[PDB]
C-alpha cells in the first residue's frame, strides 16, 4: 500500500453563469414601428404579440430568481471582525477592501474588470437586474465572513463563532485526516493556503479566457439581439424594407399585401429569437441551479461528493461575485509524496486476530505499525489502538506480530 | 470529402485548394496541416 | 447615413446642406406598482426607461410613490436594488432593499 | 376598449374602462377585475410629435 | 446534410473508460483525488466495507464468499444484458 | 429490531446517453440547391440560413 | 428546417442533462464512494465500474 | 477544563478514553497546560 507523507493545500476556481441580461422587446414597435395603419393589420394575426411579451417577462423575472436562489443564501449579513488574526492564514484577497469606493474584494474587482459586454435601439430593451453588483457583492461578503468566522453553523442555524485555526481542524477531520495533523503543521497549511489564494489573482490574469464561460454566454445574448435588429433590414420579399417607404408609396389597399409580407417575416423573426431565448434561459436556469446547489454543499458546508469542488478532499470554498455569474474558490487537501509500505490486512496476537481500528497496517521493512489511510503518522501497534474478531485460521494475508498492551507496564508496576 | 476532389473547391486560395500539403482524415481531408506521428494534447 | 439597421442615424438638410443627427423621442414600456386590488385601490406608475410624489431610479421614472429613509425586506421588485410597497401610513412606498439584519459574530482565536 | 363582466344569469353586472386610470389598465391587461399584488406591464408610450 | 465525425473516437472512448476502471480496481479512490496510490483490492474492499458502517472484519472473515458473489453477479449482468439498452436506442431512433 | 446476519452483493446496470449525432445541414441548398434563382429570393429573408 | 432545428435544440438540451447527469455520477459513484441513497444503484454503494 | 461534543454541550472530564496523544507541548500553537484524569490510578488506589 502506498500512502502520502504530505499534502498540498490547493483552491481551484469554477465559474458558473447564473443570469443574463434581462431584454426585452414590444411585438407591436418592432414589427410594426409605431404605424398605426400596420398595428391595425399585426392586429390581425391574433395574441402573437401578448404571448412573446409574456414569454420574454417570463424569462425576465426567472433571471432574478436564479440571482436570488444562487446568492441569497444567508437571512442575514454578517461583518468580519476588524481584528485579521484567522491563525496565519491571509484572507485579504477574497474580503471586501475597504480601500476602494466600491465594496468588492482584489479578486472580485480584477474578475468584474475582465468581462465586458449604451446601445439603444427600436423597441428593444434591457431591464435593471433586481439585486444591483453592489448588493450581490455584499451578499457575497456575508457568506464568506459567515464561513470565516463561524464555520458551517451559519448556514444550519445560528451563527457559533469557532477559532479558524479549529474550524480547519474541523475540516481535517471531516476528511479522515485527523486533528493533530493541522495544528502540528498549521502555519505550513497557512503558508500553502496564502501561496495557493494569491497564485489564482494570476491565474486569473494569465489569460482572457479564464471568464470565458461567463463571456460566451453575454456574446450569445450580444448575437441574438443583433441578428433580431438587422432582420429589420430585410424585406421578406416585399418591395421595400422600411414601412415608411411602403406607406409614401403605395395606396392603403395595394400597400396592405407589401405590409402583410412585411408583418410576417417579423413575426417569425422575432418568434424564432423568442424560442431561442427561452432554450438560452433553461440553459442558465440549469446553470444557476447547480451554481445554488453548490454554494449550498460546498460553502455553508463540506462534501463528500468527490469531484463536486474540484480535484482533492474538499476543505472549503468562499464564493466570489461575477458579472451575471459566481465563481467558487475551492480549496482542496491534495495528497502527495506517497511512501510505498508493505502491508496487512490484519496482525497476530496470541491467535487473536488484531484489525486496525480506523487505520491501516504499514511496516517499514523491520516492524509494523498503524496509521491513519490518508497521511503517514506510524503509531505502535497496540490492543486500544486496533480491534479483535476471529481468529488466525480464517483471515488470508494474515502476519504474525505482537501488539503492546498499554497496561502491561503498569501492572507490573503496580500489580 | 475525398482528396481526389479538393482542387474543384485568389492565387493563394488556388494554392490551398490545390495544396503542397494534403493530409485525409475522417473528417475529409485537410490541406496546409503538417501530419506527424507524435501526439499532443487537443488544441 | 445609418445605424446598425437601416433606420437613419443622421441627415444632411438639402436648404441648407447642414448636417445633423436623428434619435427617436421619448418612448418606452410603462407598468404599475399596486399592492392588490382587494387590499387598496392607489396604485404608482413607473416608466421603464424615461428621464424626469415624484422619484427616480436607475431602472426609471417612478412617479406615484413616496420615498422612505429606511428599508424591509422587500415586497415586490422595481429594479436596481430598489423595491416598493404599501407597508410603512396608507400609501405606496419605493425604498431600496435591505439584505438582512447586522450580525457581527464575535469572533475571537480563542472564544 | 371597455372589459364588461358578463354574468352567468346573461346580464353584465359591472364594467372596466381600459383608459380611466392605471389600475383599470392593468385590469385590462390581465383581463380580469382581480389584480394580485406585484409589478404589471401593462403598454409602452410614445411622446406624440 | 451531414454527420460531423466525434472528436472522441470509440476506441479513444474506451480508452478512457479503461483507464478509469483500472484506476479504480488498482488504487481505490484515490486517483480520483490527486495521486494515484496502490492498495490490495481486498483491503479496498474493506475500505469501502467500513465506509456503508460494515465493520473491517466482515470482509475478510468471508473474503472468499464476498469475492464468488462479485464475480457470479457480473457474469449475471452479462447475460442480463444480452436480453435492456432503450434509453440509447431511443436516442439514436429520435434522431 | 431485525438485524441482518448475511449479505447478497448484486450488480446493477444504469444506461445513460451522452451524446447524439453531430448533424448539420445547408439551409441555402436545403431550401434549392443547385439554383441560384431560388438562392437569390431566399437571400431576401436574411439570415435565417 | 426551423421546427427541425429547434426541435433539435430540445432533444440536445435532453442529451445535456442527461450527460451533466452522467458526468456526476462517474465523478461520485466510480471516482469515490457516495452516501447519496439511490444515485448509485440500488441498495448500500460499494463501488461503481 | 472538559471535553464536549461539538453542536451539543455535554461538559466531560478529560480523560484518557477521550483523548489521544501526540506531539510534545512544543509545536501546537496555543496548548493550555491542564492535566488528563486517568481511570486507571482509582483502580489501582
Ligand atoms: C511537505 O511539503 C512542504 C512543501 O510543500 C515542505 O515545506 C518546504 O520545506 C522546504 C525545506 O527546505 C522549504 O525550503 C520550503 O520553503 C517549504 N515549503 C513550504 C510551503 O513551507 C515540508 O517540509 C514537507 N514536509 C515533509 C514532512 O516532507
Ligand atoms: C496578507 O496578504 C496581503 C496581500 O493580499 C499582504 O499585503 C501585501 O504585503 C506585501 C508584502 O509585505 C506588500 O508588498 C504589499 O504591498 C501588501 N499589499 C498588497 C495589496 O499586496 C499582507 O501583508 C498579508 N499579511 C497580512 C497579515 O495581512
Ligand atoms: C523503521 O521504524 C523504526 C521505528 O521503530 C525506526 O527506528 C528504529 O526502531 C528500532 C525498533 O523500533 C530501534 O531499535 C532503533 O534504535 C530505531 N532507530 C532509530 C534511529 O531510532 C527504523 O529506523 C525504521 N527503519 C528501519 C529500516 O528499521
Ligand atoms: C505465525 O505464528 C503461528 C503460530 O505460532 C504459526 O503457526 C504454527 O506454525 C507451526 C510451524 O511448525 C505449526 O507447527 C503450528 O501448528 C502452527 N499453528 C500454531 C497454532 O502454532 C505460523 O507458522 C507463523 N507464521 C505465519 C506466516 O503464520
Ligand atoms: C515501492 O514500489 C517500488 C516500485 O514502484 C518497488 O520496487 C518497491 O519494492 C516498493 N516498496 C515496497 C516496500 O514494497
Ligand atoms: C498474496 O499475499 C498474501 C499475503 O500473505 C500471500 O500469503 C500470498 O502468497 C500472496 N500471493 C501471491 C501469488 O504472491
Ligand atoms: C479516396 O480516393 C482513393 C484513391 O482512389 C481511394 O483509395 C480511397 O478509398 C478514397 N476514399 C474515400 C473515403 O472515398
Ligand atoms: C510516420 O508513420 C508512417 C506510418 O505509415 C510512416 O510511413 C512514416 O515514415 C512515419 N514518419 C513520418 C515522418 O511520416
Ligand atoms: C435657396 O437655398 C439656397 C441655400 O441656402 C440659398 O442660398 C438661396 O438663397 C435660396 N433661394 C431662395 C429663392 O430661397
Ligand atoms: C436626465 O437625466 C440626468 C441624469 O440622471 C439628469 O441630470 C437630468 O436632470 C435628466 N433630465 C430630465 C429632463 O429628466
Ligand atoms: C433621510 O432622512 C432625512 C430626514 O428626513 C432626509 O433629509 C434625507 O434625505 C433622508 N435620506 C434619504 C436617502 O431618503
Ligand atoms: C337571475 O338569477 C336568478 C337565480 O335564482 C333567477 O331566478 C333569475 O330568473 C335570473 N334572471 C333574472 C333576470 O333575474
Ligand atoms: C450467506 O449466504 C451464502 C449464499 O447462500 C451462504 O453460502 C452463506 O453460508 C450465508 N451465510 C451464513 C452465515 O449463513
Ligand atoms: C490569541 O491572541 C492573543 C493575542 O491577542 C495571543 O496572546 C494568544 O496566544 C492567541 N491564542 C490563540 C490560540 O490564537
Ligand atoms: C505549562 O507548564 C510547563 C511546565 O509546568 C511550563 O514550562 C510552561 O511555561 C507552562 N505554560 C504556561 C502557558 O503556563
Amino acid at each position: 500500500i502506498a500512502i502520502p507523507t504530505n499534502f498540498t493545500i490547493s483552491v481551484t476556481t469554477e465559474i458558473l453563469p447564473v443570469s443574463m441580461t434581462k431584454t426585452s422587446v414590444d411585438c407591436t414597435m418592432y414589427i410594426c414601428g409605431d404605424s398605426t395603419e400596420c398595428s391595425n393589420l399585426l392586429l390581425q394575426y391574433g395574441s402573437f404579440c401578448t404571448q412573446l411579451n409574456r414569454a420574454l417577462t417570463g424569462i425576465a423575472v426567472e433571471q432574478d430568481k436564479n440571482t436570488q436562489e444562487v446568492f441569497a443564501q444567508v437571512k442575514q449579513i454578517y461583518k468580519t471582525p476588524p481584528i485579521k488574526d484567522f491563525g496565519g492564514f491571509n484572507f485579504s484577497q477574497i474580503l471586501p477592501d475597504p480601500s476602494k469606493p466600491s465594496k468588492r474584494s482584489p479578486i472580485e474587482d480584477l474578475l468584474f474588470n475582465k468581462v465586458t459586454l449604451a446601445q439603444k435601439f427600436n423597441g428593444l430593451t434591457v431591464l435593471p437586474p433586481l439585486l444591483t453588483d453592489e448588493m450581490i457583492a455584499q451578499y457575497t461578503s456575508a457568506l464568506l465572513a459567515g464561513t470565516i468566522t463561524s464555520g458551517w453553523t451559519f448556514g444550519a442555524g445560528p451563527a457559533l463563532q469557532i477559532p479558524f485555526p479549529m474550524q480547519m481542524a474541523y475540516r481535517f477531520n471531516g476528511i479522515g485526516v485527523t486533528q493533530n495533523v493541522l495544528y502540528e503543521n498549521q502555519k505550513l497549511i497557512a503558508n500553502q493556503f496564502n501561496s495557493a489564494i494569491g497564485k489564482i489573482q494570476d491565474s486569473l490574469s494569465s489569460t482572457p479566457s479564464a471568464l470565458g464561460k461567463l463571456q460566451d454566454v453575454v456574446n450569445q445574448n450580444a448575437q441574438a439581439l443583433n441578428t433580431l435588429v438587422k432582420q429589420l433590414s430585410s424585406n421578406f420579399g416585399a418591395i421595400s424594407s422600411v414601412l415608411n417607404d411602403i406607406l409614401s408609396r403605395l395606396d392603403p389597399p395595394e400597400a396592405e399585401v407589401q405590409i402583410d409580407r412585411l408583418i410576417t417575416g417579423r413575426l417569425q423573426s422575432l418568434q424564432t429569437y423568442v424560442t431561442q431565448q427561452l432554450i438560452r434561459a433553461a440553459e442558465i436556469r440549469a446553470s444557476a441551479n447547480l451554481a445554488a446547489t453548490k454554494m449550498s454543499e460546498c460553502v455553508l458546508g463540506q462534501s463528500k461528493r468527490v469531484d463536486f469542488c474540484g480535484k482533492g478532499y474538499h476543505l472549503m470554498s468562499f464564493p466570489q461575485s461575477a458579472p451575471h455569474g459566481v465563481v467558487f474558490l475551492h480549496v482542496t487537501y491534495v495528497p502527495a509524496q506517497e511512501k510505498n509500505f508493505t502491508t496487512a490486512p490484519a496482525i497476530c496476537h496470541d491467535g487473536k486476530a488484531h484489525f486496525p481500528r480506523e487505520g491501516v497496517f504499514v511496516s517499514n521493512g523491520t516492524h509494523w505499525f498503524v496509521t491513519q489511510r490518508n497521511f503517514y503518522e506510524p503509531q505502535i501497534i497496540t490492543t486500544d489502538n486496533t480491534f479483535v474478531s476471529g481468529n488466525c485460521d480464517v483471515v488470508i494475508g494474515i502476519v504474525n506480530n505482537t501488539v503492546y498492551d498499554p497496561l502491561q507496564p503498569e501492572l507490573d508496576s503496580f500489580k | 470529402v475525398n482528396c481526389t476532389e479538393v482542387p474543384v473547391a485568389t492565387p493563394t486560395w488556388r494554392v490551398y485548394s490545390t495544396g503542397s500539403n494534403v493530409f485525409q482524415t475522417r473528417a475529409g481531408c485537410l490541406i496546409g496541416a503538417e501530419h506527424v506521428n507524435n501526439s499532443y494534447e487537443c488544441d | 447615413g445609418r445605424d446598425i439597421a437601416d433606420t437613419t442615424d443622421a441627415v444632411r438638410d438639402p436648404q441648407t446642406l447642414e448636417i445633423l443627427d436623428i434619435t427617436p423621442c421619448s418612448f418606452g414600456g410603462v407598468s404599475v406598482i399596486t399592492p392588490g386590488t382587494n387590499t387598496s385601490n392607489q396604485v404608482a406608475v413607473l416608466y421603464q426607461d424615461v428621464n424626469c410624489n415624484v422619484f427616480q431610479t436607475r431602472a426609471g421614472c417612478l412617479i406615484g410613490a413616496e420615498h422612505v429613509n429606511n428599508s424591509y425586506e422587500c415586497d415586490i421588485p422595481i429594479g436596481a436594488g430598489i423595491c416598493a410597497s404599501y407597508q410603512t401610513s396608507q400609501s405606496i412606498i419605493a425604498y431600496t432593499m435591505s439584505l438582512g439584519a447586522e450580525n457581527s459574530v464575535a469572533y475571537s482565536n480563542n472564544s | 376598449t371597455f372589459l364588461l363582466k358578463y354574468n352567468e344569469n346573461g346580464t353584465i353586472t359591472d364594467a372596466v374602462d381600459c383608459a380611466l386610470d392605471p389600475l383599470s389598465e392593468t385590469k385590462c391587461t390581465l383581463k380580469s377585475f382581480t389584480v394580485e399584488k406585484g409589478i404589471y406591464q401593462t403598454s409602452n408610450f410614445r411622446v406624440q410629435p
